[PDB]
DNA sequence: CTTGACAAAAGTGTTAAATTGTGCTATACTGGGAGCCGTCACGGATGC
DNA sequence: GCATCCGTGAGTAGAGAAGCACAATTTAACACTTTTGTCAAG
């Protein structure tokens, strides 16, 4: 009377979104295997994220630059979008440099480049530089999972470092749907999709994988009583 | 009801398709003999007069249709359902 | 589980038996049991002693006595046999010879009168019958203002219903004064000339009113005789008939002063006295003595009438609303009008067998025909609108029958002459008639419900109790007292403050005709006995009902007669301490007589050896199917052994546990909207519901089938159906009918019958066919009885009447009947309606798994989730103070009695919680478990709603949030606690008679009408449904024409048009065009039945046939 | 919402004509057994059955979706009515 | 009164579509009978439409396979659903049925308004277009999805209410 | 409790009394169709923005609900210049049209607005499109052949028991 | 029982032809060729 | 409608009042068969007019 | 294919009982019976 | 002009007590050939 063992379909798009479906599944197990995915996928899948910035001549986050349009803040919004990708695992902590003057559009790709670490979003805009405009940081990269707010790490490489929000999490959003399907003369079936957005260092597909490994792993914790 | 009349034209149907399979005056003879025709069973004097043959002529006509719709019903499974 | 009792009002008196209504009124009718020398002169004794003497005059026939026997069949054998339970009625008449002076006497057979029974029903043609109490204006004289003339009045005197017309007299414009009856108006100047009134007596008596008296002046009625003023009354009463004196005199004797005819009643007399101030002799407006008419209450009337005109003190209009103006006829007084209205018959039919003569072998017996008695008789226990179908779903469903007041009925009022005066609670309605029981719809205010301690007393009048208050101390002594009697006293509210027995309060809310007033102690003369005596049982059994609007409380009251009863049942954790008494006053529980000891339990019958030593055994009902389909079974509370004093419960009756009215089941609520599916009062519940059997009812389907005879031959009950297999026929036993035990389903046989075809020709179609398979055709065709759509169950009980058997009257040419009853076990499923007694109802729209439902820290989930969007308009507070008290009890393992505004408050509700809390959180902290990271998160979001005190632990938070009734409520789903702290509580639910499975129903093509040929209506007939003008309306809105034009043609009644449909569509082709309505052509030839030419015409005028040529000459 | 029920409302000046066209287009398509459709085979409208995807059954399904590809002509006294039939049972005998 | 058609309580979809209704699957028999021994007679199982019909009144004679049968015939097909009384024209609404489980005829919570429908016990009458003409009235111009604001007054008459409101004000 | 039994009596009481006047208001306009496009007519009614008030003797405002009752969807009779904003013959009136009106209203450059209504057409049997203007339904011009006649009376009716009476 | 002047029944558009090109340029054809 | 918060449009109103006002009295039949105080639709006799008017009458 | 032959099956002409329709009872009898009015506003006529 | 009686209308579902004589007409039980229906002959 056990049920057939269900079918896991795919529709990914690009690096960034996928959909995946199993079906059919038991009543409630919908439930059961989407709401735990979506807690690790959220908060376990390892990543990078910015942690710490400095800019020559700034003392505080909420000051400006005379010779830019976008002020501390909006720059550093503008870091937290920044996707970088290790491609060293022994890789722990790297420091990109940039120094560039007016009149310039700052991008990711002006970015120092440094051995085994790859500028994901190279087209992602940083400032703005009118002429006699002089920009020089120090941007710290760590490596960890979730999101973690600038106050509750504190990083500061040097004096006047600016620490700030590190989104490690590759993932961006989960959403999961249970919807009811059927298998004959059994009605109370479960058909899950799960809905996957990422910055684009890993695939939906390898972000599922992790979340199913990891889950799995917790798994065998239950073993050795005592 | 509309059900009753519906299988009384699909009886209709599925005989006048039996019939076809039968010859021309074979099929025609059950038709008059049933009152398919008119609405009223035809003597076989009353047949025999409209086909300029005796009584029994009929009768082994009549009868032998019968017998060969039978092997049809037996074959096809087509009236069977009709009558219960 | 302990029952911790809640009120400070202390009650005096208990309720009064709850049926009295129904069972002292029909025994002082029918005066059975006290010997015919010492019966008073009520009920049907009165019937007879009014009805004769039948003198013809020389033959007399007088009655003696009468007595009642034995009924000849018990109780449960007329229900099985479809007779009425009744005892035969005998009656000792003797018939004197005025000339010969001789007498014959002989006890004569005048039929059955239908018994009640203990419980106070009746068993009519084997049905339970209610007899529902009528209201109406008492009789009486009354003065009410005339609307159109102000400052003017007019005097209406009212005798009993249909015992007499109404009079009318008013002062008219001009000056005379009129009375006016049977519609017609006359000088009442000449009236009081009949009934031997002289000028100057006229004068002084009533000349003491300004010039009224002035009015009641004609010299040329004063100048005639009263003989001749009589013939001239009668010429304007009735014109045109011949004006002999014996035909007048007779008209004015029957009209005011007959008795036999005119029937002021001992309620009208009585009201009559006390208005007027004088003393009458008997019930009639005038007293015909010495061969004249002497006047009893019309003088008495018009000296009111002018002295009220006059504006004179001690003189008051009459609310005719009034409860002391409006009185109650039981079923004693409805029996016993129409056993008199048949014996009137009988007695004319007396008169003219003494006419037809034969007297030298006359005898009582022969001149009495008990026929037109025994037809009034049972046509009022069978086609009355007050005897109504007994609704019998649960035990209190039939208490509250029994105790309905009708405005409506015979004599009675209709919905088109109900205006909101009618309906309207009046404030004497207050301890006499519930204000709150009553159907909402067409029918608001003219169904009432008795109050819970009131009483009707033997003129009708409605008395509710009240304590004595003398010196500021209130005593233990009752009285009954009426509307009209309570209005001369100032009456405190039972719930003043009592040190002792002396009032302790200084100012005391009270009564004085029926306004609130403040009083000091010594201004009370009389005190209410108790809340309860201002509403009727089924209000009554509503804990907080002070916390509900009224309107809710409507509902909720109403619902508790809907409840089903339930396998589990269970009494609710909050009572209003009713629940007993309701159980033990609706005779479904079984209770012992006196001390003894029980002997034998079983499921059937219970044997106890009582202390007399005598062995008492009760059969125990058991799976009784009631009116509404219920099974109704008691089901044994003893063993053998047990001692048992008198009084103790012996074993449960349906809906009860332990001797508790159980109308539903206790279960775990939480207050929450959960993802839609408590939208607009849907309902979700837990699986678990179902696993445990809560709110699992048996019902109970009666199925019937006769064999007739035929012209063409009798109809046989057998096995040996037609055409049909082996599978079809095998729960069949060789009888034909179904075996006990067997499963059916749909379409199932649950028995076989046979019945001779129409001799008719069969199509010549039918004809080759059969020909070829060499099949003759049989001479029976299958007409069995089968389960119907959407029902079935198990067979558990089958029934076999034949003709000849003793007590069973089948009808002419039917051989025998069969009966087969079928049960099915009903569990909560969606669509089925449930309900608490706040008036929160709403069906079951999802079933959740348990791992679904929210639950607690504990792991303890919810039974039931309720939208809180249901509370904040219907203004219904009392259901989540029940929840509250529900909560602590839960988790103290106890019960609660909170009588109605006299019980739990509050703050005595939060104590409990705080006990509740330390069993609920100090069990956690023994466990080695200390505060969850989800309760923290929800009590940081506590405090940011201002619902826990900040700076306070955890723990301390968390008893906050109990005392308010909320708890920290996990996600099933996600094991996330939900943002906001939830109430969570239990609460009692009922499960509603009316279920989804009962009402789904649906049709493709079935039964069409005879003349309009258009589907029949109803379930149970497998009718369409009915398409009214606002459905039209809709369509034509939508601009929808084909969508219309089929339902008027295809689908309804174009003959030709749906047998055209129904063949396209099965052999997959579309419908054809509709053609015209067969209603239509039977609207044409109606209307020329009226001699009207109506014809359709075309574009060119000229006349189109819609009859195919059928009906041209 | 039917698909492209806006685009549909808005070729036709009376919102009734499209119910017209629609449903007379219906039934020209039952007529014929689909064999007279303006929809290519891969526009075909599909029902997802137990035994595989197969054709649509639902003609008005059907005529919604011709009529968005804009290949079906409607209006009054196009062509006449005897000719209409008979010229489109020469093309589609069914 | 009219043939095709049904009567049941109503219970709260909050999982339909707009244009969706819950229907029984034993109502959608009886509703679709005739439709529906076309379709059993198509496929293998009824060999005719009469021995259809005989499968259909017992039961427990009943093949899973009808049910399946079923799906096919309602596919693209809506009902018309009406609760007394019908004040406007919104008190009859078109629907596309999903089949389901139960005695219950599912309603679509924003459509509760226009029906002024709540779930205390109303029951509503379920009735089948027959023709394309009557198909294509009810798809185009009485679909529920078709009908959004009011007649008497333009404004928006399936739109948020009770819990709706309250989750998105939250 | 006396208030509870009135008003459950006056409910009682009131649909019958709703249902009477619907089907009344049925039977009387049961006929009217948008029969034609356009029925010709240079007759119109003039819907005023502003309405005396007696506390102070003077025109006030009416209030937007009432305005757009009256308004909204409306062919405008006569050309329509407010705001700088030419609001041509024939044009239908959107909401966004009926607020520009109040706008302008209360700027003092318009007091009434000249529109096509239903009392003005000259349409036998029925009305045409033009002087009914939208089908509120659907937010735009009614379409030929709609029963607006049961429309209206159902409009009118439905609201009925919702009356205080 | 007949259709409604109104909606889907008014004269309207109830005479509204529906037609495919393929069929219609036959009909053209048919009448050039004759 | 306004006091009890019911938003109705004018039209709705506005189609029932036309319908109320559809019937005229003759008060002169003029050079007509009607007679004076007779009701009749108000189309009915503008288009009586119309021919009226077109013969001088 | 006819042509006899049969035993029904069906039609048909009597005759009987069963059923149905009609007339007739001679003291004198000579104008009925049941109701019996708690709603409201609305036309529309019909006369003071 | 006004007062009065009459006629009209007042929500939708569903779910539920004569008897007898005699004649006159009809029914039904018979018989009868009459006509099929048929099963053997060529
Ligand atoms: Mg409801
Ligand atoms: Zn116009």
């Amino acid at each position: 009377s056990k049920l057939k063992a269900p079918v896991f379909t795919v529709r990914t798009q690009g690096r960034e979104y996928g959909e995946f479906v199993l079906e059919p599944l038991e009543r409630g197990f919908g439930v059961t295997l989407g709401n735990p995915l979506r807690r690790i996928l959220l908060s376990s899948i390892p990543g990078t994220a910015v942690t710490s910035v400095y800019i020559e001549d700034v003392l505080h986050e909420f000051s400006t630059i005379p010779g830019v349009k976008e002020d501390v803040v909006e720059i550093i919004l503008n870091l937290k979008e920044l996707v970088v990708r290790f491609l060293n695992p022994s890789l722990q902590t790297v420091t990109l440099l940039l120094k560039a003057e007016g009149p310039k559009e700052v991008k990711a790709r002006d970015f120092l480049p440094v051995a085994d670490v790859e500028i994901m979003n190279p087209d992602l805009h940083i400032a703005t530089l009118e002429e006699g405009g002089r920009l020089n940081m120090e941007v710290r990269v760590d490596r960890g999972v979730g999101y973690v707010p600038a106050e509750k790490h504190g990083i500061k490489d040097r004096i006047n470092a600016i620490p700030v929000d590190a989104v490690f999490s590759p993932v961006r959003r989960v959403a999961f749907q249970v919807e009811d399907t059927r298998l004959g003369q059994r009605t109370d079936l479960d058909k899950l999709t799960l809905r996957i957005w990422t910055d684009g260092s890993v695939t939906p597909l390898e972000a599922l994988n992790q979340a199913v490994e990891i889950l799995r792993e917790h798994l065998t914790y239950f073993s050795n009583p005592q | 009801s509309p059900v009753d009349a519906a299988t009384q034209s699909l009886l209709s149907e599925e005989l006048e398709k039996a019939l076809s399979k039968l010859s021309e005056r074979e099929a025609m003879v059950l038709k008059l003999r049933k009152g398919l025709i008119d609405g009223r069973e035809h003597t076989l004097e009353e047949v025999g007069a409209f086909f300029g043959v005796t009584r029994e002529r009929i009768r082994q006509i009549e009868n032998k249709a019968l017998r060969k719709l039978k092997y049809h019903e037996s074959r096809t499974r087509k009236l069977r359902d009709f009558l219960d | 589980m302990e029952i911790k009792r809640f009120g400070r009002i202390r009650e005096v008196i208990p309720l009064p038996p709850l049926t009295e209504i129904q069972v002292e009124s029909y025994r002082r009718a029918l005066q059975a049991d006290v010997p015919p020398e010492k019966r008073e002169n009520v009920g049907i004794q009165a019937a007879f002693r009014e009805t004769f003497p039948i003198e013809e005059e020389g033959l007399v026939l007088d009655f003696l006595e009468y007595r009642l026997g034995e009924p000849p069949f018990p109780q449960d054998e007329c229900r099985e046999k479809d007779l009425t339970y009744q005892a035969p009625l005998y009656a000792r008449l003797q018939l004197i010879h005025k000339d010969t002076g001789l007498i014959k006497e002989d006890e004569v057979f005048l039929g059955h009168i239908p018994l009640m029974t203990e419980d106070g029903s009746f068993i009519i043609n084997g049905a339970d019958r209610v007899i529902v109490s009528q209201i109406h204006r008492s009789p009486g004289v009354y003065f009410t203002p005339d609307p159109a003339r102000p400052g003017r009045y007019i005097a209406s005197i009212i005798p009993l219903p249909k015992r007499g017309p109404w009079i009318d007299l008013e002062v008219e414009p001009n000056g005379v004064v009129s009375m006016k009856v049977n519609k017609r108006k006359f000088p009442l100047v000449l009236l009081l000339r009949v009934l031997g009134y002289d000028q100057e007596t006229l004068a002084r008596e009533l000349g003491a009113y300004g010039e009224l008296v002035q009015g009641l002046m004609d010299e040329s009625v004063f100048a005639m005789r009263p003989e001749e003023a009589l013939i001239r009354l009668f010429t304007l009463l009735r014109p045109g008939d011949p004006p002999k004196r014996d035909k007048a005199v007779a008209y004015v004797y029957g009209l005011i002063a007959d008795p036999r005819r005119y029937d002021l009643g001992e309620a009208g007399r009585y009201k009559a006295e006390e208005k007027l101030g004088i003393r009458l002799s008997g019930r009639t407006l005038a007293r015909f003595e010495d061969g004249e008419f002497k006047d009893e209450v019309f003088l008495p009337t018009l000296r009111y009438l002018f002295a009220l005109t006059a504006g004179v003190p001690g003189h008051e209009v009459d609310d005719i609303d009034h409860l002391g103006n409006r009185r109650i006829r039981t079923v004693g007084e409805l029996m016993t009008d129409q056993f008199r209205v048949g014996l009137a018959r009988l007695a004319r039919g007396v008169r003219e067998r003494m006419l037809m003569g034969s007297e030298d072998s006359l005898t009582p017996a022969k001149l009495v025909n008990s026929r037109p008695l025994e037809a009034a008789i049972r046509e009022f226990f069978s086609r009355s609108q007050l005897s109504q179908f007994k609704d019998e779903t649960n035990p209190l469903s039939s208490l509250r029958h029994k105790r309905r007041i009708s405005a409506l009925g015979p004599g009675g009022l209709t919905r088109e002459r109900a205006g909101f005066d009618v309906r309207d609670v009046h404030r004497t309605h207050y301890g006499r008639i519930c204000p709150v029981e009553t159907p909402e719809g067409a029918n608001i205010g003219l169904i009432t419900s008795l109050a819970a301690y009131a009483r009707v007393d033997e003129l009708g009048f409605i008395r509710t109790p009240y304590r004595r208050v003398v010196g500021g101390v209130v005593t233990d002594e009752v009285v009954y007292m009426t509307a009209t009697e309570e209005d001369r006293y100032t009456i405190a509210q039972a719930n003043t403050p009592l040190e002792g027995n002396r009032i302790a309060a200084e100012r005391v809310v009270a009564r004085r005709k029926g306004e609130p007033v403040i009083v000091s102690p010594e201004e009370v003369e009389f005190m209410d006995v108790s809340p309860k005596q201002v509403f009727s049982v089924n209000t009554n059994l509503i804990p907080f009902l002070e916390h509900d609007d009224a309107n809710r409380a409507l509902m909720g009251s109403n619902m508790q007669t809907q409840a089903v009863p339930l396998i589990r049942a269970q009494a609710p954790v909050v009572m209003t301490g009713l629940e007993e008494r309701v159980v033990r006053d609706s005779l479904a529980a079984l209770y012992a007589e006196e001390d003894g000891e029980v002997a034998k339990v079983d499921g059937n019958r219970i044997v106890v050896r009582y202390e007399d030593g005598r062995l008492v055994e009760y059969p125990l009902r058991r799976f009784y199917r009631s009116n509404q389909g219920t099974a109704l079974d008691q089901r044994p509370r003893v063993v053998v052994g047990q001692r048992v004093r008198k009084g103790d419960l012996l074993a449960d009756g349906p809906a009860s546990e332990n001797g508790f009215l159980a109308l539903g089941q206790n279960v775990l609520v939480a207050i929450m909207p959960f993802d839609g599916y408590n939208f607009e009062d849907a309902i979700v519940i837990s699986e678990e519901l179902l696993k445990r059997d809560f709110y699992t009812s048996i019902h109970i389907e009666r199925y019937e089938i006769e064999a007739r005879d035929t012209k063409l031959g009798p109809e046989r009950i057998t096995r040996d159906i037609p055409h049909l297999s082996e599978a079809a026929l095998r729960d069949l036993d060789e009888e034909g009918v179904v075996r006990i035990g067997a499963e059916v389903k749909p379409g199932d046989i649950l028995v076989g019958r046979t019945s001779f075809k129409g001799e008719s020709e069969p199509t010549p179609e039918e004809r080759l066919l059969r020909s070829i398979f060499g099949e003759k055709a049989r001479d029976v065709k299958d007409t069995s009885l089968r389960v119907p759509p959407g029902e079935g169950g198990i067979v558990v009980r089958t029934v076999r009447l034949r003709r000849g058997d003793p007590g069973v009257e089948l009808k002419p040419g039917v051989r025998e009947v069969v009966r087969v009853y079928v049960a099915q076990k009903r569990k909560l499923q969606v669509g089925d309606k449930l309900a608490n007694r706040h008036g929160n109802k709403g069906v079951v729209a999802k079933i959740l798994p348990v791992e679904d439902m929210p639950h607690l820290p504990d792991g303890t989930p919810v039974d039931v989730i309720l939208n809180p969007l249901g509370v904040p308009s219907r203004m219904n507070l009392g259901q989540i103070l029940e929840t509250h008290l529900g909560l602590a009890g839960y988790f103290l393992g106890q019960r609660y009695i909170s009588p109605i505004f006299d019980g739990a408050k509050e703050p005595e509700i939060k104590e409990l919680l705080a006990q509740a809390f330390e069993v609920y959180f100090g069990k956690r902290k023994g466990e080695g478990f200390g505060v969850d990271k989800r309760e923290v998160e929800v009590l940081r979001r506590a405090e940011k709603l201002g619902l826990v005190t900040p700076g306070k632990t955890p723990e301390e938070q968390l008893k906050e949030l109990f005392l308010q009734g909320k708890v920290v409520l996990y996600d099933g789903r996600t094991g996330e606690p939900i943002e906001g702290p939830i109430v969570v509580g239990q609460m009692f639910i009922m499960k509603l008679y009316h279920m989804v499975e009962d009402k789904m129903h649906a049709r493709s093509t079935g039964p069409y009408s005879l003349i309009t040929q258009q589907p029949l209506g109803g379930k149970a007939q497998f009718g369409g449904q009915r398409f009214g003008e606002m459905e039209v309306w809709a369509l034509e809105a939508y601009g929808a024409a084909h969508t219309l034009q089929e339902m008027l043609t295809l689908k309804s009644d174009d003959i030709e048009g749906r047998n055209a449909a129904y063949e396209a569509i099965i052999k997959g082709e579309d419908v054809p065009e509709p053609s015209v309505p067969e209603s239509f052509r039977v609207l044409v030839k109606e209307l020329q039945a009226l001699a009207l030419d109506v014809q359709t015409l075309d574009e060119k005028d000229n006349p189109v046939d819609i009859f195919e040529g059928l009906a041209s000459k | 919402a039917e698909p492209g029920i806006d685009k549909l409302f808005g070729m036709v000046d009376s919102k009734y004509r499209l119910t017209v066209v629609v449903a007379k287009r219906a039934q020209q398509l039952l007529r014929h057994g689909f064999k007279n459709t303006v929809l290519e085979p891969e526009e075909r409208p599909k029902m997802q059955t137990l035994e595989g995807l197969f054709d649509d059954p639902n003609a008005v399904t059907w005529a919604m979706k011709e009529l968005l590809t804009g290949r079906l002509v409607f209006g009054e006294n196009l062509v006449p009515e005897d000719r209409l039939q008979k010229e489109m049972e020469r093309l589609y005998p069914v | 009164r009219v043939d095709y058609s049904g009567r049941s309580v109503i219970v709260v979809g909050p999982q339909l579509k707009l244009h969706q209704c819950g229907l029984p699957k034993r109502m959608a028999l009886e509703l679709f009978k005739p439709f529906l021994l076309k379709k059993m007679e198509e496929k293998g199982i009824a060999p005719n439409v009469k021995a259809a019909r005989r499968m259909l009144e017992r039961q427990r004679d009943i093949k899973d396979e009808v049910w399946d049968a079923l799906e096919e015939v309602i596919h693209g097909k809506v009902v018309l659903l009406n609760r007394a009384p019908t004040l406007h024209r919104l008190g009859i609404q078109a629907f596309q049925p999903v089949l389901v489980e139960g005695q219950s005829i599912q309603l679509h919570p924003l459509v509760c308004e226009a029906f002024n429908a709540d779930f205390d016990g109303d029951q509503m009458a379920v009735h089948v277009p027959l023709s394309s003409f009557a198909q294509a009235e009810a798809r185009i111009q009485m679909l529920s999805a078709h009908n959004l604001l009011s007649p008497a007054s333009g404004e928006p008459l399936a739109k948020p209410s009770r819990d709706i409101i309250l989750g998105l004000y939250y | 409790s006396h208030g509870a039994r009135k008003g459950g009596a006056d409910t009682a009481l009131r649909t019958a009394d709703s249902g009477y006047l619907t089907r009344k208001l049925v039977d009387v306009t049961h006929e009217i169709v948008v029969r034609e496009a356009d029925c010709g007519t240079t007759n119109y009614i003039s819907v005023p923005l502003f309405q005396p008030d007696e506390v102070t003797r003077s025109l006030r405002l009416r209030k937007r609900a009432d305005i757009e009752a009256g308004l909204y969807g409306r062919v405008l009779a006569r050309e329509v210049e407010v705001l700088g904003v030419r609001l041509e013959e024939g044009r239908y009136l959107s909401m966004d049209d009926v607020h520009l009106l109040i706008k302008a209203a209360e700027a003092g450059e318009i007091q009434e607005v000249p529109v096509r209504s239903p009392l003005t057409c000259q349409t036998r049997y029925g009305v045409c499109q033009k002087c009914y203007g939208y089908d509120l339904s659907m937010a735009r011009p009614v379409s030929i052949g709609e029963a607006v006649g049961i429309v209206a009376a159902q409009s009118i009716g439905e609201p009925g028991t919702q009356l205080t009476m | 029982g007949r259709l409604i002047p109104a909606g889907t029944g008014s004269d309207f558009v109830r005479f509204t032809q529906v037609v495919d090109q393929k069929t219609l340029k036959a009909i053209e054809e048919a009448r050039k060729e004759a | 409608y306004r006091a009890q918060g019911v938003k109705l449009h004018d039209k709705h109103i506005e189609i029932v009042v036309r319908q109320m006002m559809k019937y005229v009295e003759v008060t002169d039949p003029g050079d007509s068969r009607l007679l004076e105080g007779q009701v009749l639709e108000k189309w009915d006799v503008e288009a009586l007019n119309e021919r009226l008017i077109a013969e001088g009458k």
